[PDB]
RNA sequence: GAUCUGUGAAUGGCUCCUUACAUCAGCAGUCAUCUACGUGAUAGAGUGUGCUCGGUCCACCUGCAAGGACCCCAUUGGACAUCCACCAAAACCUUGUGGCUAAUACACGUUCGACCCAGUCAGCCAUGCAACACUCGGCAU
RNA sequence: UGGCCCUGGCCGCAGUGCUGGUGGAUUUCGUGCAUGCGCAUGCCCCACUUGAUCGCAAGAGCUUCUGACCUAUCAGCUUGACUGUGGUGUAUCGGACCACAGUGGCCUUGACGGGUAACGGAGAAUCAGGGUUCGAUUCCGGAGAGGGAGCCUGAGAGACGGCUACCACUACCAAGGUGGGCAGCAGGCACGCAAAUUGCCCCAUGCAAAGACAGUCUGUGAGGCAGCGACGAACAGUA
RNA sequence: CGGUCUCCUCGACUAGACGUCGCUUGUCCACGGACGAAAUGCAGCUAAGGGAAGUCGGCAAACUGGCCGUGCACCUUUGGAAGAUACGGUGGCUCCAGAGGCCAUGGCUCGUGUGGAACUGUUGCUGUGCAGGGGAAUCUGACUGUUUAAUUGAAACCCA
């Protein structure tokens, strides 16, 4: 007897949720979203550990759903949605709207907006097919199917979709000169101007990116996202540090700055 | 039961290999269909597989949709007999309807349709229309027309006895399925017969 | 032996016992479900004639139709089959239970037999009282069925209803079943709202075609 | 040499329907002599022989002229034998390096590959091969190049 | 409460007997595949021939090439449960029978959910070389 | 694009109908709005839910490359064995199976066999360096459910708190019959040098379901909390 | 009913000069007849259940038995043991393969010689005659050969 699994154990929980490993035996394993288990967020975590309106499990079933948490403009009841990149949470009963991003360590973090920035979404092309009656479509990766998409819209650029009417509203080259963001691996969090494509065909090309000031690193072009057409026009808001990672020696100093500062009252 | 996996076949050395688990569902096998050739009603039993999902042994198949692919013509056609097989002639004997096999067919279609169409009568039997007069000679004035001498001797006696292929996989479609055989792929089977016929 | 005989027409049931031989070995090769006379078990039941529906045995195990024998056979057995039962069978097992054939013997302990045909006098557990049906029909094409009525006039006022008379504590009862396969207007609005949006979205893809065209 | 197949059936190409009334000059090769023959070029790197586009072979598990797709690892051994039909046996000689003796191993693997006909090669020559599905129980990888 | 139906019981928990390229680890492939829950889209079945032919009502002659009058759309059927009653058995998380009574069970059914276009059949028009081919019509080549 | 033929015959190509479904709300006229003057046009509930398709997601199966202990008082091993063609079967590739052909395949770079103080790994103990030894055990993978084997249901099982059979033990009996499966949690007998309570509870962590919470107790020996516990750790007292 | 020299030697089954039956040749001659034909006997067979308990002693009889395929242990003088022990099959019919020759790749001859398959039968086929039971030791003679015609065939004699 075997299927698939139901538990998740909160030692196998993924590292960027900062689940305590004393805090239970088990940590609620996603559903099979629209986002990848090991590059979201479950609205549990989303609603009782982030957003500490939930004090529990139990509260964070209540407030799911009593059917006002809004993601990606619509109700999600679902105490283990896949919450993941670039999307957009909204709680009206509270106010509160944010994207859910990547800080320079490589975490999700929720960036508060405002009300363009919440009415659409930004989200990146990752196959382009065909189906029956001849219908070219393009699947992206918050895995949404987008049915009749512009002919000159190649796979790895990134669209500007508005949350109300679910169709595209701009879409964003991945040429080089465009800015750009990592999502995944050692650099992920980190937002840098393309500067090469190596290509490498049967595997993983690789994108070198130069980040906002001068630094310089690489990633997999399957691992970057696009986030404007350049680094004067990023088309959407963007976290404090703006997608420049420090030195660990330049953040340890913060730390101990900030904390300073702080006991300093 | 059936298991297609390879724990009891001994490693590529000639080494024996100790099993250590018992048979997982995943990789059963079920009993051959072994279609059989039967004048008059057909056997399609449904089989639940893999995903819930449909196959269909056909027991004791009569016919099916024969293609004439020169022609764009797919007619069903009511198989005779099994007349070759690649390899076993066991299968011949009992009649066995599996794929690529080698059956006489019907063929009374593609005749009918061939006059229909063409309007061209190829055996001697043994109100009209304008519109059909045209077409009719537009079809025959058309390109690539013309019927090969193979097919045409087929066609050409009273009782039609077409040599097609199996093309489905009846075991698996429930379909006895084909295409006529034509040009060199015809001479090939037809000097089989010959050399059985003669040997 | 025990005779378990049902009345359908009058809707009731009731036991006797027979334990002279020279009636019950006439029931020796009465294969199960066929009628046979009252008169050659019991000279108070002419005419009548009763369908040899079921059975028990000594031990208890039923008695399956269709089995052709006169001993127990164990078996492989479906739920809700006779033998089984469907809420013992983890939605799908079967199981291999015992049970006795159709043929007749004397190792019948129970038989449970049905009238089809009603005699001369009348019998005085079954047909001296008949029993009356508990519920009326309750979706809306049976309750037409009953009362002969066209689609023109509705069953909402013809609806059986169930008397419970004013008992202690508790005041006269008209209990009424909710309807089913009942078409209202209510009914008629939403089915329209659903076809209505699914036309609009068909319109809606076909425009975004066209447009993308 | 290996062209020759068996006379128990009539082998033909699965994607090129010989009977064709007004066929397309799709297959029609610029080097022959208006035999139509599908092929394709798989495309790690490497060139579809000559042999290959302007043969008259038949042969299902090779990856020129059939539906068999080359991906998966790529590796390079020497031919130690052809003593199976189409199937080639490869050996790859390489260097395992122990760690607490800082010194390495003579070690190697066999592979029974397979050979298309659109390939001359003697034996000891040295070939590249990619990785197929499996084609029998042994075999996994058909031969890309033969390197002389 | 019960019951039918749906769905879960294939996860979790335990143990380390087996197992020596086997398991397993990292890497990779599925262009050789399956998929309930989840999610984003989708969805126009009177439909075996152009018609006769979705169903009835008339026509003509081994059917027709332009011929009609209505009908369908306020939504189907038959069961078996819970229940009542008689109960077999020493029991059994064993079981029979009779009578009602439900459906998102089961069976069954589908017009207006299309429109147009392709295509298929048939007819007609304008104009043009031509006495070649195959024929319909009259005779045993 | 073709897969109806000349009045019966043949097919019947199996399937797919956003339910002949449910709840809440409520004003459904075809012209109500208006435009231009009723005439013509755009509108005239919201959700839930059975099912079909395409992706995605989450899984699984299969497959690739490299990497495991001792043993030669194991040197030759293999005959579906190795390749091929045509089929079968499968969810799918494949000798996985079959029919016909061939004679291959592995091996002192240790094949084949034997041994288990062999489940594997993450890891543990030491460790200047290099290394040595261990890893039943919490996380991941595998296997099993007394030994075997066969199945049904289902998306998923060769399931065992599912069924079927045989074997080994075994329980009830009114002797005709009915049963069993703690390597789940407590607990008992054995075996031993050697290892705990027949506890309470879903408060936390999660999971499942037709299911937020309450009116009106979802379940959970998963899990938590207690009891026993000089395994083993940390901090104090005995002045 | 003993013995006695040589020659010829047909057909079918079969390995056959075995064994069984038949054409050619020859013969019906052995003292007969009745009576179902006692007891006893000499011969042929069977026998339930058991299986050497019979007997000095498995004596006597029984089991096995031909061929094909797979396969075979201790011990050994390396030759054997060995047909070890053992396991499976065997008919009938209809086919599929399979070897050659002559005339000139066709006509004709052409495997009673083999392998496979399908069907078939009350599981039965070396169907009759014929036709090893096997294994494990001790004493002894190495072996093969010889022997008291007419009670002893041996461990005796001979041999290398």
């Amino acid at each position: 007897a075997r299927g698939p699994k139901k538990h998740l154990k909160r030692l196998a929980a993924p590292k960027h949720w900062m689940m305590d490993k004393l805090g239970g035996i088990f940590a609620p394993k996603p559903r099979a979203g629209p986002h990848k288990s090991q590059q979201c967020l479950p609205l549990i975590l989303i609603v009782r550990n982030r957003l500490k309106y939930a004090l529990n499990y139990r509260e964070a079933h209540m407030i799911l759903k009593q059917r006002y948490v809004k993601v990606d403009g619509k109700v999600r009841t679902d105490i283990k949605f896949p919450a993941g990149f670039m999307d957009v949470i909204e709680i009206p009963k509270t106010g509160d709207k944010f994207r859910v991003l990547y800080d320079t360590k490589g975490r999700f973090i929720l960036h508060k907006i405002k009300g363009e920035e919440v009415d659409f979404k930004l989200c990146k092309v990752v196959k382009k097919g065909t189906a029956k009656k001849e219908t070219p479509y393009v699947v992206t990766h918050d895995g949404r199917t987008l049915r009749f998409p512009d002919p000159n819209l190649k796979k790895n650029d990134t669209v500007v979709i508005d949350l109300k009417t679910g169709k595209i509203k701009e879409w964003v080259r991945f040429k080089v000169g465009c800015l750009l963001m990592v999502t995944s691996g050692a650099n992920t969090g980190r937002v840098g101007e393309l500067v090469n494509r190596e290509r490498h065909p049967g595997s993983f090309d690789i994108i070198h990116l130069k980040d906002a000031a001068d630094n310089k690193f690489a990633t997999r072009a399957d691992n970057v996202f696009v986030i404007g057409s350049s680094i004067y026009h990023p088309l959407v808001s963007l976290p404090k540090l703006k997608g420049v990672k420090l030195s660990i020696v330049e953040d340890r100093e913060k730390k101990l700055a900030h904390n300073s500062k702080k006991q300093k009252q | 039961g059936i298991t297609r996996w390879d724990l009891h076949k001994k490693r590529a050395t000639g080494g024996k290999r100790h099993i250590h688990r018992k048979k997982r569902k995943f990789e059963l096998g079920r009993p051959p269909a072994a279609t059989k050739l039967v004048h008059g009603e057909r056997r399609v039993r449904r089989v639940r597989t893999r995903g819930g999902n449909r196959k269909w042994r056909a027991l004791r198949l009569s016919g099916g949709i024969f293609s004439w692919g020169s022609e764009n013509t797919a007619k069903h056609c009511r198989i005779l007999d099994v007349v070759y097989n690649a390899t076993n002639n066991e299968l011949v004997r009992t009649k066995t309807l599996v794929k690529g096999c080698i059956v006489q067919i019907d063929g009374t279609p593609f005749r009918n349709w061939y006059y229909k169409w063409y309007g061209i009568r190829l055996c001697n039997p043994k109100r009209v229309y304008k519109n059909h007069l045209r077409k009719t000679h537009l079809r025959r004035k058309q390109k690539g027309f013309g019927l090969e001498e193979g097919l045409q001797a087929q066609l050409a006696v009273p009782v039609c006895k077409i040599l097609a292929r199996i093309s489905s996989r009846p075991g698996q479609d429930g379909r006895a399925n084909g295409y006529i055989l034509e040009g060199k792929e015809l001479e090939f089977y037809q000097k089989k017969l010959d050399k059985k016929k003669h040997k | 032996m025990k005779f378990n005989i049902a009345s359908p027409q009058c809707g009731t049931i009731k036991q006797f016992e027979i334990d002279d031989e020279k009636k019950l070995v006439q029931l020796n090769d009465k294969r199960l479900a066929q009628e046979f006379d009252g008169e050659i078990l019991d000279d108070k039941w002419k005419g009548y004639v009763f369908k040899i529906v079921g059975g028990c045995d000594k031990q208890g195990f039923p008695m399956k139709q269709g089995v052709l024998v006169n001993s127990r056979v164990k078996l492989l057995l479906k739920g809700g089959t006779v033998g089984c039962r469907k809420w013992r069978v983890r939605s799908g097992e079967r199981r291999r239970k015992t049970i006795r054939g159709c043929i007749v013997s004397q190792d019948i302990a129970l038989l449970n037999l049905k009238i089809v045909t009603e005699g001369e006098e009348k019998i005085e557990g079954l047909t001296d009282t008949t029993v009356p049906r508990r519920l009326g029909p309750k979706r809306a094409s049976k309750i037409r069925r009953l009362f002969n009525l066209t689609k023109e006039d509705d069953v909402r006022k013809f609806v059986i209803r169930r008397e419970l008379p004013a008992k202690d504590n508790k005041k006269a009862r008209s209990k009424a079943p909710k309807i089913q396969r009942l078409i209202t207007p209510a009914v008629i609005r939403r089915r329209a709202n659903k076809k209505r949006k699914i036309l609009k979205k068909l319109a809606q893809s076909k425009a975004e075609r066209e447009a993308y065209n | 040499t290996e062209v020759e197949l068996d006379d128990n059936a009539f082998h033909k190409q699965d994607n090129i329907f010989l009977a064709a009334k007004n066929p397309s000059s799709k297959w029609v090769a610029p080097g022959s002599k208006g035999r139509r023959r599908w092929w394709k070029k798989i495309g790690l790197g490497f060139k579809t022989p000559k042999a290959a586009i302007l043969g008259t072979y038949i042969d299902h598990k090779c990856p020129f002229t059939s539906k068999v797709s080359i991906r998966g690892r790529i590796l390079r051994g020497i031919i130690i034998r052809h003593k199976m039909f189409r199937t080639v046996v490869v050996r790859r000689n390489y260097l395992h390096y122990q760690k607490k003796y800082k010194r390495y191993e003579k070690r190697h693997k066999n592979w029974s590959v397979h050979i298309s006909p659109a390939f001359d090669f003697s034996i000891g020559d040295e070939v590249v091969f990619g990785q197929c599905r499996p084609l029998s129980k042994t075999v996994t990888f058909n031969v890309l190049q033969v390197v002389p």
